[PDB]
């Protein structure tokens, strides 16, 4: 019952948000330097929506100077917090911003997207704390979907187009994602092979080792083939801290949002989650009671919920406050802090 | 222990009261100007609030007003600063901010204005 | 702009002689038997619980407050002290039941901490 578009708009940030129509990009195996912002903890991949609230002096400094000039900056894919060192990265472009001033707190609320991969020579730190990377550019039916008219229509698909793959492919990962959404609906999917790999690379449940391998790769039927593999081989979830324990299953998560079963939200203090949806949890405890002030699913009320074994934060409620809402209980967990098991 | 950062995000909480009206039982009255905060918070932060908040007669007072040629800007900027610890001086009010503040007996205040 | 780093520390410096003096405390936690009394403004600044309680306007105006009989009385007392002067008292003796109380106060950094000495 609930719509499906609404929490792919972000309408917590504000409802007010200057918006930019343009699109830059670079000319491939070109060589240009960009600005990374202090501190972002994701691998950011193209056609990702990422929401951002930033506090820092330099930060807002420095966004606000993007916004005026280029409207673009640089994720990079760490692949270790620790060491600050990484050789592949994502341009996101600002689409969406505001400036945001609280009786003398200043905060920037931003929404970006990304647009291209890159691999990264080396990184210099100028003196006002930012850091510029120098880095080269990576170059990239029947129409109701009847079983049997879909099965001797792929099969005759098969003898003509080889009587001497893409589609195929795509439709293979399609029948996986509709059996996680059974009211997924095709024109969402992009038809055009890199978007719809990006989307699914995305929608992945996985971890970050995972995400880089899968985002260094440069042909969409070698992505499609390992996001095939892995999805044929995820098994559930598991609290990161606990190293075997069952908070979900594969077949329990289900789509609630466009963007698909994950997604990238932020917090009232500027952390960025990804939260996956299910409408099952397991091995969690509710602390609290529900509020629903800056909720990320509006109607519905979240409740923290801690792995009650392990005392480590995990997810959240979202139980819904009105009595004709379908689904009435369901559960947020962040993927931050669950590893796949197989 | 001590927290680092305690301190801080306790007066950022309190902001969040303040930005929010909950729990405010003060409005103080400038050029003809109002602001609602807390008695607590205003005479943790000036002279002049401590003494008429400690005053037995003056501290069940809801309403408070300064001296009427306070100059408004000057007061909210002042009470900002209380609320976050961060003062934004600028060459156009800097002359009167001093005089609201030495109007507030906040002595800190008055000497950092005295050096620029 | 410019920053005055200490401040805060001042502000709560003052809230705290106050507390000392019982200057316009208006609210008394009756916890283990025994009373503490404070403001409500700082503690609903400093735990999620008193923040729930005071923001709802049925029990806002409530002056004496109960909260679970079974949370160490020590335990509550130190974290007030910690409210009011950014300094956690924490021993061997206690740490597991001081705890035990921020957990039920819904005092995220304070349980952070907790763990983060914990784990150590
Ligand atoms: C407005 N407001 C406020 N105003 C004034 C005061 Cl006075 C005040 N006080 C206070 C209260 C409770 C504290 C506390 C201080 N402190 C600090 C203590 C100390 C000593 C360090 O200061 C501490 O630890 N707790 C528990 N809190 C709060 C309102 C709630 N709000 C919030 C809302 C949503 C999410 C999400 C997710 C959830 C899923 C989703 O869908 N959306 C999300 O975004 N995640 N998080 C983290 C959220 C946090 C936080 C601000
Ligand atoms: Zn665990």
């Amino acid at each position: 019952n609930f719509d499906t578009s609404l929490p792919t708009s972000h309408t917590y940030l504000g409802a007010d948000m200057e918006e930019f129509h343009g699109r830059t990009l670079h000319d491939d195996d070109s060589c240009q330097v960009i600005p990374v912002l202090p501190q972002v903890m994701m691998i950011l991949i193209p056609g990702q929506t990422l929401p951002l609230q930033l506090f820092h002096p330099q930060e807002v400094s420095m966004v606000r100077n993007l916004i005026q000039k280029d409207r673009t900056f640089a994720v990079l894919a760490y692949s270790n917090v620790q060491e600050r060192e990484a050789q592949f990265g994502t341009t996101a472009e600002i689409y969406a911003y505001r400036e945001e001033q609280d009786f003398g707190i200043e905060i920037v609320k931003v929404k970006a997207i990304g647009r291209q991969r890159f691999k990264v020579l080396e990184l210099r730190t100028q003196s006002d704390g930012i850091q510029q990377a120098k880095v080269q550019i990576l170059p990239e039916k029947p129409v109701s979907r009847e079983d049997q008219c879909s099965y001797k229509w792929w099969q005759k698909y098969q003898k003509r187009k080889f009587h001497c793959d893409a589609e195929t492919l795509m439709d293979r990962i399609k029948k996986q994602l509709r059996e996680w959404d059974e009211n997924l609906k095709d024109d969402s999917l992009p038809s055009n092979p890199i978007d719809f790999s990006y989307r699914v690379a995305a929608c992945l449940p996985i971890d970050d080792v995972l995400r880089i391998q899968l985002l260094k790769i440069g042909s969409a039927i070698q992505r499609l083939r390992c996001e095939l593999d892995i999805m044929n081989k995820c098994t559930s979830l598991c609290c990161k801290q606990c190293q075997e324990t069952e908070i979900t299953t594969k077949n329990e998560i289900f789509s609630l949002s466009l963007c698909g079963p994950m997604a990238a939200y932020v917090n009232p203090h500027g952390y960025v989650h990804e939260t996956l949806t299910v409408y099952k949890a397991c091995n969690l405890n509710l602390i609290g009671r529900p509020s629903t002030e800056h909720s990320w699913f509006p109607g519905y009320a979240w409740t923290v919920a801690q792995c009650k074994i392990c005392a480590s934060h995990i997810g959240w409620k979202f139980t819904a406050t009105k009595k004709d809402m379908s689904p009435q209980k369901f559960w947020g967990l962040t993927r931050s802090a669950l590893l796949p098991t197989i | 222990i001590q927290f680092t950062r305690h301190a801080s995000d306790v007066l950022l909480n309190l902001n969040r009261l303040r930005s929010r009206d909950i729990l405010t039982d003060v409005v103080i009255v400038v050029s003809r100007e109002q602001f609602r905060a807390h008695k607590t918070v205003l005479m943790a932060c000036s002279g002049l609030f401590y003494s008429i908040f400690t005053d037995q007669l003056k501290c069940n007072l809801s309403v408070i007003n300064l001296d009427p040629e306070i100059n408004p800007e000057g007061f909210c900027i002042l009470l900002d600063f209380m609320y976050t610890s961060r003062l934004n001086l600028r060459e156009g009010n800097i002359m009167a901010v001093m005089a609201t503040a030495m109007y507030l007996q906040m002595e800190h205040v008055v000497d950092t204005c005295r050096k620029f």
